[PDB]
């Protein structure tokens, strides 16, 4: 693609500059270029990729919800057409990210920290497709399948305080609550995840403790809304 | 919509 | 262009939706499409055009300053290249806006409220080019020329509380301070503008009073920083 | 940079 002529190291440096500049579309394009070099990503580089696309799809999701609300209130073709324009652009970002995960980030990810991170991302981008889907059942099952594989590996290979494992459980619990219409599964997963993390905190340094408790606070925030 | 608490940038 | 097939009314409706969705690049493209229909713009439509492009170029200016600061601290080619990429995209947005003003918004604008609004915009987009220019003298003179023509018409045809006249004076004073290196001219213009507005407030309804005092507060904010 | 107060959206 357009980044084929730039050094991998230059694409990563420019991703970090684009982040500082709040240029998330540029950041995502630089990280897509880095992934297409074909080398595995480091932990820092995986996080750059995730932050870039999360910011991009986050803008699109926020816009889609504003337009969907207006469209529902309105029930001229303009509101539907513009909601459909934003929806298609969102689907294209999800398809781009799922494309990178399947070509070939997941298949070359052997360590638990890489493989769980990428399978969580695959679950998250299917979830974003599911949010706008009205094939919806098959998209939901794709999200569930990715999250379940990531959960199985995380429970065998990572301590319960591992921030990737915690973020996975957080996002899978929100999948259950509002995509799968399984609020009881969401609450059960959030509580078990919180309680098992609480009991492992004793093992951590000050810096790991801060990283784990930050995500545990998001589980608590959801449980407070759900109960 | 009430959005729940997912991991990473609260970008939406 | 790409908006040639959409009704003017549909482009304006979608500009307002894009604004609600914080989709400012879409908002700007819809308003460019409306301008290219060739009809004059209403007061509401002129404001949609201005808000859309102000939000777009505002993102680019903020990004450019972040990258320029890093570049100045750094004195590899990556920081310069990426600052140059953002700078070129910013110049292209300014050239697009100046293109709409010259083809043919200014030449068909006969009322003071339209003609001052568009000549202020022409001054503002030359100022944004001047911010990144290093031809810089000729760009600064283009900005000055547009602002001076707008000021001459505003002083003859608009009351001193007119919010367009006030915004013009505010922006021309900032042009003097930090583009033209004329801080004394900036302060003099801001003070005279504030004092003449103060003395006309008595003529206004509650709603016009609120609109005028909001911009007068921006003049005061600058004078507080400058003195 | 210290930015001064210009008219319209404070978008930068
Ligand atoms: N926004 C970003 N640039 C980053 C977020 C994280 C991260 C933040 C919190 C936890 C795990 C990773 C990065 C990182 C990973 N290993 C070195 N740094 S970089
Ligand atoms: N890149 C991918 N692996 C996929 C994208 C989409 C999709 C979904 C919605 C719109 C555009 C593409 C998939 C899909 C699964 N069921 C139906 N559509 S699979
Ligand atoms: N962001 C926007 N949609 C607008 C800003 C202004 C405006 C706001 C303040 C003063 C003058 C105009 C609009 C408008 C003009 N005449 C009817 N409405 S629309
Ligand atoms: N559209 C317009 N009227 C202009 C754009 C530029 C420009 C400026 C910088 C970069 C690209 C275009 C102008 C110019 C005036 N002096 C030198 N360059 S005039
Ligand atoms: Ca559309
Ligand atoms: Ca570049
Ligand atoms: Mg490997
Ligand atoms: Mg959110
Ligand atoms: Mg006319
Ligand atoms: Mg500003």
């Amino acid at each position: 693609g357009a980044m084929g002529s730039m050094e991998r190291a230059s694409l990563i440096q420019k991703a970090k500059l684009a982040e500082q500049a709040e240029r998330y579309e540029d950041m995502a394009a630089f990280m897509k270029g880095a992934v297409e070099k074909g080398e595995e990503l480091s932990c820092e580089e995986r996080n750059l990729l995730s932050v870039a696309y999360k910011n991009v799809v986050g803008g699109q999701r926020a816009a889609w919800r504003v337009l969907s609300s207006i469209e529902q209130k309105s029930n001229g073709p303009e509101v539907r057409e513009y909601r459909e324009k934003v929806e298609t652009e969102l689907q294209g970002v999800c398809d781009t990210v799922l494309g990178l995960l399947d070509s070939h980030l997941i298949k070359e990810a052997g360590d638990a920290e890489s493989r769980v991170f990428y399978l969580k991302m695959k679950g998250d981008y299917y979830r974003y497709l599911a949010e706008v889907a009205t094939d919806k059942k098959r998209i939901i099952d794709s999200a569930r399948s990715a999250y379940q594989e990531a959960m199985d590996i995380s429970k065998k290979e990572m301590p319960p305080t591992n921030p990737i494992r915690l973020g996975l459980a957080l996002n899978f619990s929100v999948f259950h609550y509002e995509i799968a219409n399984s609020p009881e599964e969401a609450i059960s997963l959030a509580k078990t995840t919180f309680d098992e993390a609480m009991a492992d905190l004793h093992t951590l340094s000050e810096d790991s403790y801060k990283d784990s408790t930050l995500i545990m606070q998001l589980l608590r925030d959801n449980l407070t809304l759900w109960t | 919509k009430l959005m729940f608490k997912t991991e990473g940038p609260d970008s939406d």
